[PDB]
């Protein structure tokens, strides 16, 4: 996964 | 399951900050959000984006938000639109200096709390209780919303909004600095994803570059 998240 | 996500923005401050790394339980028997619950949630606007922010307003809630005092105010099983059941309560502590600073000119810094930062403004933290559950938020005093670019819900006065059947309301607790439903409307079941419990991973680092550091400090769980 990660990747972001606003 | 779970899903390790990275917390890019300010958004969610103090009890998230830039460099974090969270730990996501999907929600899917698929269980609901629970009111004051840290949600990941496919933003309506774009969802390609995964958003997090946190779930105040549950189906059925009547949110109303006081842009001068900046709190919230919520009433349960105001449904039907009907003299619905006692406020939920939304209880405060008492404003006091947060551990951060915002400057312009753009930027939050972790500052001791008798320094000052040149063209930054130290930001007030403060405790909010969503009926049980307990959170910081933080608040830029020289700030306040301009409830003209507020999303209007069709029949609602100015900030105030029903949250309508299987749809959500959500606010980032670095309340002057998130684009939450205060701005574009409410979140569908559907785009949910799951609830943040844990941060398992924390690099002290400003937005747009590499780590400054270390916060093993911060491994733990979140609320």
């Amino acid at each position: 996964x990660x990747g972001g998240a606003y | 399951i779970y899903e390790p996500f990275q917390i890019p923005s300010g958004s969610m401050m103090p009890t998230l900050l830039i460099g974090d790394f969270i730990l996501v339980e999907k929600f899917a028997e698929t269980g609901h959000p629970k009111r004051g619950d840290i949600v990941v949630f496919k933003y309506p606007e774009d969802p390609k984006l995964d958003y997090i922010k946190r779930a105040v307003g549950l189906p059925g809630d009547k949110v109303t938000y006081d842009p001068v005092s900046k709190e919230l105010t919520i009433q349960p099983g105001c449904s039907s639109g009907q003299a619905c059941e006692n406020a939920l309560p939304v209880t405060y502590s008492n404003v006091e200096p947060s551990d951060f600073v915002q400057t312009f000119s753009s930027g939050f810094f972790e500052v001791p709390k008798n320094e000052t930062k040149e063209n930054g403004i130290r930001l007030s933290e403060r405790k909010e209780t969503l009926g049980d559950v307990t959170h910081r938020i933080l608040t830029v005093p020289i700030a306040q919303d301009q409830v003209g670019m507020y999303y209007q819900q069709p029949g609602q006065q100015l900030a105030t909004w029903i949250v309508p059947p299987g749809q959500y309301f959500m606010m980032g607790d670095n309340r002057d600095n998130s684009a939450d439903s205060r701005y574009w409307g409410f979140v569908p079941e559907a785009n949910l994803v799951g609830r943040a419990t844990a941060i398992w991973m924390s690099f002290d680092k400003q937005e747009g570059e590499w780590p400054t550091g270390l916060r093993l400090s911060r491994i733990g769980g979140i609320h």
